[PDB]
């Protein structure tokens, strides 16, 4: 299994590095999650390797190459999830050199039983044979998808006369079978034989070995536990007599096409299904450890895929002013910073950045490929407390920092956790301070094979310079230089800064330790020399009053005015400083407890 | 085309004399039941024919202690058996003895569950002919059958056309089809013996063709003429995005088929169900009715008799009256029974007294029926439930009933706030000294075109006249609940409020009215009558012709308010002077 | 339904002078009306109440009183910050009602205005449109007379303006209007010109541009 | 004082509704007299309807019986007006206003007021066509720039200059209706020509109906 | 071959120094040869490792 790639007809760099571009990436793929791209490919390429490829998620696309096969003999089910042209799933163009010394000549998809979506465009390929000789109606399931296969060969030889008219080739292995065309009235979908009885499930894709849904290649919506099923076990159980909707014991909530028995922690539960992120009209809830869809808040949208935008940029920066969680991923591109002026984009002020101080959370992955030459810091993110990681750039990153050439620390200060994902930060010439953060204390789960921070700043110099995080800050690292970068101070904190230690027994502005942070004492409380202030920042917190006692709390003065249950109150001062109320025939005030102390 | 069964069982009918008139009403015309289809105590000569129509039960079919010769059924097809009769049983055949012949289930290919119980039918021919294997679905079934072929009965040979000796009956028509024991390969259902004859996997009794769209009737589900698997989903999952969708194909789930929206008095549902419940930790919302999840602690939730803690309970009684108070709404039924208003020296549980049915002063809606065989004889009516506004029915008494008065001296009913009965049938009888049946607009409360009422023994009209008791003069149409001005269902003239009155006090009387919706409101207190004219045209105090003292524009005041103001030589209030 | 006529519907006079707002109402409503202010870009504010008091928080500058019907809002002296439209209201019966509304003016010496024009711009002409532009700038009175004449080609029907609200300094208005023209009625034209004149302006200006030169 | 906050406003088409509300701050709803008072464009002051929370009466202008209803929330102490069959002549700013007090039955409590919009039009952002200075916009030591704002709808469409930071010299002149059924609106700022090319002269233009930002930057 | 370059205005297509270019075809198709260490179809993207 492999994540596909969606570079359209474009390529990188000359034909051997494309080639071992795709050698490299489909090795030993056997399912494609995107599309599988062929373009410009010599004629000296061993595609052998291609042979494992069972299925692909996307559209197949090769064009413009020359090769003599094109070796997916295992290839079955084509799901059309991404059409090229939003027309067909497989695309075959230009396969041939102008100079006719090279062509492809064969498709060889002997196996292809169904294409889900999407229909079939063949064309301009002066040598290539037999693909008017494919019952494509047999393979392509939607009924309504155009088939075009139109200047394909002219002196090419007929099938091998055991394939009966149908062929991927001259050979008789190359013999097409079919599946759908020769089935019984009765399947309305494709067979392992001409018997009624013989027709694979409904929920089954492609072809399969008998009549269960556990007998199918793969499955067209969700896999249960080795059965294809049209969904997964619904909480609830339908009486059809009486109307009334019983508990079911045994659910599986719907996860990217496999029943689970529990959502994973950093999905948003909708009704029985994990979702990136929930309908237009609902919104996210924390209950029991999940997070659920109810019936809202701003739908702040990231970049990426499943976006409109490829970047951050300066048509789109805006639409993150006053957001503090971004529903998706977050891409800075070169462009995003430069400009793009394909779409009459201009470059981006760096300074408008700044908006992303406001952002906490962000739900999908962080991706920075590109950062304004006078910053040095991510410190635009230091309000970021987690990394979702619903959504990954190529599908394996939920956090990627490339080629920042001034950047000398991460900043993220705030930053607590990452759910999900592999961490990828490397070509980062002047990024000293990340070496000493321990990773396993910020990422959830096992990190050992998802963590990749090579190709840095060498530690021995970052070390040897003196680029290291304050001393006073504990195991653990921090996010740059300072004290307020640490991710736990070895003593206290105040405000979040490591510090050596709080104005508990001295300092004018004593304070009390909770959780190791320091916190003020209440203003009317009296400073103690030698022990505690305070244990709290409360009126009754205090060791002793600063002024004046009323009951319970400590008060600058006894009250006069104070409007309570029993209307004004007013209180005057003992020789103790203690407050007690005044006659009830006062006036404003009293300087005691009988009628002739009335003002 | 979709009715609901009852369920009586064996039970004697509450009253035979309409008995008939009930599954006629019940049935008539209905393709589906949704429910038990039961015909028992039937008389001689009944006319049966409105059950020609019936193709699917849901339930279980009971024919017993029916003195008729033949039940007009031709058209069943299926007995999905959701519930079963006895033992295990869909179909029972129980004591008609007259007496039933020919079963003439000429369609019937399909029992999915339950078995067959024919016994003590001292006339019946054919219940040991057919082939019930064959019509029993291919799915593991309990399929007992019971056959009694003690039937003192000298019958004919099936028809010549009969090949097999397997028939319903003594007629041509009477030949029993076989769908599966004659298939091909492992097919459940065909047309014939050849693998061209085999039917949709979805298809249940049969079919006319190979496709889904081809099906005699549904195995699993009808979407829309089409044989499915599951009703498609209101919310669909993109797998591949991971993100939830709606979808313009998704549809509800009522009974065994598709609805673009749920029939009425059924709760909608974000799973896409069609309930008469709705579930745990969700409340019922109006807009029309959904069933929707509580994001905060549900509300207070009043129960009736079937629901809950009650379910077992039969009545209400002193010992649970009490938990009703300070309810609206009642999720459950009422019912009131002989044993509610005497004693029980067994729980030793005190009658209810008068003043506890007071209870119900603020009952406003019953989910369920509301069954009165029992009434203290100092209450002439039943206007403890003045104030009730509707009777849903989903849960109905014998599976038939919403609303039962039943052997009551009430003179008339009073319910004059009742304005629906969702579901249901309505049956009065044996009230000997109820007049005011016949002055309901029954027609008005109905919402189905299988609801009616049922009457018998109630007070003569001819008594009701002979002594002048009759609708208010003032009452239009002369429906009415009661014979007070005030039980009046609408009036001819002003409605006051709840009095049918010839006028308001607008023009003379000292505490004078304005009309508003031909109701009879009170004008401002500060305003002043005007004699032979108009007093008011409001409640507020700056809709009177002249102030009752002086004025504090825009509005009437008696005297001025401490912005401290007094009353100035203009008959106005001013701001002082002295502050 | 009682009716309130106010007047002057327009008044002018200087900072520091006294401006007095009258309004009549069709019945005898006692001391039942208010006053209120509404300044540009603003809900309309209560000044006074019962015909005569002033209510807390508004400036003493204002007081009123009552005749019969005849109700008046009075300023002892005018502020710039008084430009504003007053409405008189009755509160005696329902509904309430309003009378037209006043508005007070700055009186300030006549004065010219400064004059410049604009070409259209670049990527507006290759939208397929023109807009030039003619300009008046703080200048008193608002009448002011302005005449497109493209190439000595008087344009009408073809153009909008608009007029800004009283300068809270100089009491002095601005004018701007715009000729509209599509691409090619501006290629077909050279030479554009606005022909102003004013009360103040002691000699016509005409402004003008070429295209191509902007 | 208090808090008037008037929403709800936007656009609407004919035969359509629209509920305008109103939450106030300071003091309770309950005890008071709450008013709508509307004024269409070029209007006086129109008054629409009034609710008395405590007794839950209402009273509404000829103009709008029959088609308008008005409540309110004390539980939210917020005012509502609930406008159905809403018609082109409708268009106005709706303003709340409460009778404080007592015995007191002026409005001295208001809102700001929020614009309604009644049209089948829909709504369309603006285009903004940058007036660059030059030696024939120059009128002694200073000289014009400015922008144009064509073609957008509803009315009204916020410009200012630098994000804000230039407001001197600054003069927008307010909206007027183009015979595309859209409107046009026009700003400039008057400035040294010496500063033409040194100073950015940003013509920010903020149309909020259609989720549209333009920034054109006005230079020759 | 089947390739023509770009004119002057499609060569804006590419970024990060791609070189633009068309297939001779209805429809105009833009490819771009990205640098080794960039990808997407307008070289948009960094290589990863
Ligand atoms: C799946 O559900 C659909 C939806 O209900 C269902 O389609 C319905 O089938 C029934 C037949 O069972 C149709 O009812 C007929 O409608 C025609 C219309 O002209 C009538 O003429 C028919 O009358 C016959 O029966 C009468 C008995 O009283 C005779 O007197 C008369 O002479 C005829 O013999 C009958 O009423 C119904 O109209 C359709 N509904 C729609 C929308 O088409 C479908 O059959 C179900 N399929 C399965 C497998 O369950
Ligand atoms: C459905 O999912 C199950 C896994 O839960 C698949 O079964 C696995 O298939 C792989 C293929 O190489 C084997 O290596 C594993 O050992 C299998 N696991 C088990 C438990 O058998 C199954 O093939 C999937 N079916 C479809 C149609 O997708
Ligand atoms: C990095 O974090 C890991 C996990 O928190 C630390 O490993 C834990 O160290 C504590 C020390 O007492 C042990 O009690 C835990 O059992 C260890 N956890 C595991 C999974 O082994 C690790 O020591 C930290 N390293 C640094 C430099 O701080
Ligand atoms: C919301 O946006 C406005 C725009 O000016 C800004 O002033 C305000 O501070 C923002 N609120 C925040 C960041 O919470
Ligand atoms: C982050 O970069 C800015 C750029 O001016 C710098 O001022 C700031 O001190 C840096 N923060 C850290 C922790 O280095
Ligand atoms: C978010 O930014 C505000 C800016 O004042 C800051 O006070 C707050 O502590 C920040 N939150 C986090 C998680 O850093
Ligand atoms: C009734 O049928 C049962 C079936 O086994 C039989 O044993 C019994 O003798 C029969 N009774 C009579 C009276 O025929
Ligand atoms: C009484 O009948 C009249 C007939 O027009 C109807 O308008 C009125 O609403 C009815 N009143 C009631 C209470 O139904």
């Amino acid at each position: 299994v492999c994540p596909g790639t969606l570079n359209g007809l474009s390529v990188t760099g000359d034909a051997e590095n494309q080639y071992q571009t795709l050698y490299k990436l489909y090795e030993r793929c056997e399912v494609v999650m995107g599309n599988l791209e062929i373009v410009l490919t010599g004629h000296n390429a061993d595609l052998s390797f291609l042979q494992w490829i069972r299925e692909v998620t996307g559209y197949v696309l090769v064009a413009m190459n020359e090769f003599s096969t094109l070796p997916l003999p295992n290839l079955r089910v084509v799901r059309g999830t991404q059409v090229y042209d939003g027309k067909f799933a497989i695309f075959v163009m230009l396969n041939y050199n102008t100079n006719s010394s090279h062509a492809l000549r064969q498709l060889r998809l002997t196996q292809l039983t169904e294409i889900l979506s999407g229909g079939v465009y063949i064309e301009k390929n002066d040598k290539l044979c037999h693909m008017d000789t494919i019952d494509w109606r047999d393979i392509v399931r939607d009924r309504d998808a155009e088939i075009v296969v139109k200047d394909n060969g002219r002196s090419c030889p007929p099938c091998h006369e055991v394939c009966k008219g149908r062929c991927w080739g001259p050979g008789s292995e190359d013999c097409q079978t079919l599946t759908k065309t020769i089935c019984a009235p009765q399947c309305n979908g494709h067979c392992f034989g001409p018997n009624p009885n013989q027709c694979c499930h409904d929920e089954c894709a492609g072809g399969c070995s008998g009549p269960q849904d556990t007998d199918c290649f793969a499955c067209r919506h969700f896999n249960d536990s080795g059965a294809c099923v049209p969904r997964c076990p619904q909480p609830l159980v339908y009486n059809k007599l009486t109307f009334q909707l019983e508990p079911n014991p045994h659910t599986k909530y719907q996860y990217g096409g496999v029943c689970v028995a529990s959502c994973p922690h950093n999905f948003v539960v909708d009704q029985t299904s994990c979702v990136r992120a929930c309908p237009p009209d609902k919104m996210e809830v924390d209950k029991n450890g999940l997070k659920m869809c109810e019936p809202c808040p701003k739908a702040c949208e990231g970049t990426g895929s499943g976006s409109r935008f490829q970047t951050v940029d300066s048509s789109n920066i805006d639409g993150f002013v006053n957001c503090t969680k971004i529903l998706g991923n977050l891409d800075f591109l070169i462009t995003g910073l430069n400009g793009d002026p394909w779409h009459k984009i201009p470059a981006l002020d760096p300074e408008k950045l700044n908006v992303f101080r406001t952002v906490r959370e962000i739900t999908g992955y962080l991706n920075i490929q590109s950062w304004p030459p006078h910053m040095h810091n991510f410190s635009v993110f230091s309000n970021l407390t987690t990394i979702g990681g619903r959504s990954l750039y190529n599908r394996g990153f939920s956090l990627l920092i490339m080629k920042n050439l001034n950047v000398t620390s991460l900043g993220f200060r705030s930053l607590k956790e990452i759910s999900a994902g592999r961490i990828y930060i490397s070509a980062n010439r002047q990024l000293c301070y990340h070496h000493s953060l321990n990773w396993t204390k910020v990422l959830r789960g096992p990190t050992e094979e998802r963590l990749d921070i090579k190709h840095n700043r060498p530690r021995r110099d970052c070390v040897a310079e003196g680029k290291v995080c304050d001393p006073l800050c504990s195991s653990g690292g921090c996010w740059g230089p300072g004290p307020g970068q640490c991710l736990s101070c070895r003593n206290y904190s105040r405000g979040g800064v490591c510090v050596t230690h709080c104005n508990f027994l001295n300092g004018e502005p004593r304070e009390f330790a909770h959780e190791a942070e320091c916190f003020s004492c209440h203003p009317e409380c009296q400073p103690m020399e030698g022990t505690a202030t305070c244990n709290g920042s409360g009126s009754d917190t205090c060791a002793q009053c600063a002024h004046f006692r009323d009951g319970p709390h400590c008060v600058s003065s006894c009250p006069h005015g104070v409007l309570g249950a029993k209307g004004p109150i007013y209180k005057y001062p003992d020789v103790q400083n203690e407050c007690r109320p005044c006659h009830e025939n006062c006036t404003q005030g009293c300087k005691g407890p009988e009628l002739q102390d009335c003002l | 085309q979709v009715c609901t069964g009852t369920d009586m069982k064996l039970r004697l009918p509450a009253s035979p004399e309409t008995h008939l008139d009930m599954l006629r009403h019940l049935y008539q015309g209905c393709q589906v039941v949704q429910g038990n289809l039961e015909l028992t105590y039937l008389p001689t000569n009944a006319s049966l024919s409105f059950l020609q129509d019936i193709q699917e039960v849901q339930g279980y079919v009971l024919i017993a202690h029916n003195q008729v010769r033949q039940v007009p059924l031709q058209r069943l097809r299926i007995v999905r058996g959701t519930q079963l009769f006895e033992d295990n049983y869909a179909l029972a055949v129980l004591d008609n003895g007259g007496g039933l012949r020919e079963l003439q289930l000429r369609s019937l290919t399909e029992i999915l569950k339950g078995g067959v119980l024919i016994q003590r039918n001292p006339q019946l021919c054919y219940q040991d002919t057919i082939l019930w294997k064959d019509i029993f679905h291919k799915n593991n079934q309990l399929a007992l059958t019971l056959i009694d072929t003690n039937r003192s009965r000298a019958c004919h040979p099936c028809s010549p056309m009969c090949k097999g000796s397997r028939c319903w009956g003594e007629s041509s028509e009477d030949c029993q089809s076989l769908t599966r024991t004659v298939c091909a390969g492992g097919c459940a259902r065909c047309k014939g013996p050849l693998p061209t004859d085999c039917c949709h996997e979805q298809c249940a009794a049969g079919c006319t063709g190979p496709k889904h769209s081809d099906c005699l009737a549904c195995l699993h589900f009808n979407h829309s003429g089409i044989c499915e698997l599951h009703c498609p989903a209101l919310v669909t999952y993109n797998t591949d995005t991971f993100e939830s969708m709606p979808n313009p194909e998704g549809r509800y789930t009522f009974g065994a088929s598709c609805v673009t929206a749920c029939p009425y008095n059924y709760l909608s549902t974000d799973v896409g169900f069609c309930t008469l419940v709705c579930p745990l930790h969700n409340q019922e919302v109006t807009a029309t009715q959904r069933c929707e999840k509580c994001s905060k602690p549900c509300a207070r939730v009043c129960y009736g008799l079937g629901m809950e803690h009650l379910r077992e309970v039969r009545a209400v009684t002193s010992a649970n009256i009490q938990e009703f108070a300070g309810c609206k709404k009642i999720f459950g039924s009422l019912a009131f029974l002989p044993e509610s208003f005497d004693g029980d020296p067994a729980s030793n549980t005190a009658p209810l007294q008068p003043e506890q049915l007071q209870v119900f002063e603020t009952l406003e809606e019953i989910t369920g029926y509301l069954y009165i065989s029992a009434w203290p004889d100092s209450l002439p009516d039943l206007s403890v439930f003045q104030n009730l506004q509707v009777i849903r029915g989903r849960i109905l008494h014998n599976g038939a009933y919403s609303l039962t008065l039943q052997g009551l001296g009430i003179s008339w009913l009073g319910l004059r706030s009742l304005r629906e009965l969702g579901s249901g049938l309505a049956l009065i009888h044996h009230n000997t000294h109820l007049c005011f049946v016949h002055t309901v607009p029954w027609d008005q409360l109905f919402r189905n075109p299988h609801q009616a009422l049922l009457h018998t023994a109630n007070r003569p009209e001819d008594e009701c006249v002979g002594e002048g008791l009759a609708c208010h003069q003032l009452c239009a149409r002369g429906h009415c609940w009661g014979p007070g001005p005030t039980q009046c269902v609408n009036c001819s003239q002003f409605l006051r409020g709840q009095e049918c009155v010839e006028e308001c006090r607008v023009l003379q009387g000292l505490p004078r009215e304005y009309v508003n919706a031909r109701h009879c409101l009170p004008c401002h207190p500060e305003c002043q009558p005007q004699n032979g004219s108009v007093t008011c045209f409001g409640p507020e105090a700056d809709q009177c012709v002249a102030c009752a003292h002086y004025k504090d524009p825009p509005f009437c005041v008696a005297r001025c308010p401490s912005i401290w103001k007094f009353p100035d030589e203009e008959g106005a209030c001013q701001p002082c002077p002295i502050n | 339904d009682i009716q309130m006529t106010q007047s002057p519907s327009s008044l002018s006079a200087s900072v520091g002078d006294r401006v007095t707002i009258t309004c009549r109402a069709s019945q005898d409503v006692n001391t039942a009306v208010a006053w209120y202010q509404q300044k540009p870009g603003k809900a309309p504010k209560l000044l006074i109440y019962s015909a005569s008091f002033l209510y807390s928080g508004v400036p003493s500058r204002f007081s009123g009183s009552r005749s019969g019907t005849d109700f008046t809002l009075t300023i002892s002296s005018l502020q710039p910050e008084d430009f504003a439209t007053y409405y008189c209201q009755q509160h005696y019966t329902t509904p309430p009602t309003f009378g037209q509304g006043t508005k007070v003016e700055i009186k300030r010496t006549v004065a010219a205005p400064s004059v410049f024009i604009f070409p259209p711009s670049d990527e507006q002409l290759k939208s397929g449109t023109a807009s030039v532009v003619c300009l008046l700038n703080n200048f008193y009175p608002r009448e002011a007379k302005v005449q497109w004449k493209v190439d000595n080609a008087l344009q009408s029907g073809n153009s909008q303006e608009s007029v800004t609200e009283q300068d809270s300094k100089d009491s002095t208005y601005s004018l701007s209007s715009t000729l509209t023209l599509s691409k090619a009625d501006y290629e077909k034209h050279k030479v554009y010109a606005c022909e102003v004149t004013h009360q103040g302006l002691s000699s016509p200006v005409t402004k003008s541009f070429n295209r191509g030169e902007c | 004082e208090v808090q008037l906050v008037e929403s709800g406003g936007g656009l609407v088409q004919p035969g359509g509704s629209l509920r305008l509300s109103c939450a106030a701050s300071g003091f309770n709803i309950k005890d008071t007299y709450i008013h709508w008072v509307r004024q269409a464009p070029g209007k006086g002051l129109e008054w629409v309807a009034r609710i008395y929370p405590t007794n839950g009466y209402t009273r509404y202008a000829d103009s709008v019986k029959g088609r308008f209803t008005i409540s309110a929330d004390t539980s939210k102490n917020t005012a509502y007006l609930q406008m159905n069959s809403l018609r082109a002549e409708d268009t106005a700013v709706y303003y709340c206003s409460r009778w404080g007090g007592d015995g007191f039955y002026a409005m001295d409590y208001w809102g700001q007021g929020t614009l309604v919009t009644v049209s089948s039009a829909s709504t369309k952002g603006p285009s903004v066509f940058p007036l660059a200075p030059s030696s024939k916009s120059t009128s002694g030591g200073t000289a014009a720039l400015g922008c144009l704002v064509k073609d957008y709808f509803p009315e009204p469409v916020t410009v200012s200059w630098n994000s804000g930071a230039l407001t001197s010299g600054v003069h927008t002149f307010p909206a007027v209706l183009q015979s595309s059924g859209l409107y046009s609106l026009s700003s400039v700022v008057t400035v040294p020509s010496s500063s033409l090319g040194t100073q950015t002269y940003i013509c920010n233009v903020n149309h909020k109906p259609s989720n549209t930002k333009v920034d054109k930057k006005v230079e020759p | 071959s089947h390739l023509v370059k770009c004119a002057e205005k499609e060569k804006t297509f590419c970024v990060n120094g791609g070189e633009c270019f068309m297939v001779k075809s209805n429809p105009s198709r833009y490819l771009c040869k990205c640098p080794n260490e960039f990808t997407g179809d307008r070289c948009q993207n960094y290589v990863m490792a």
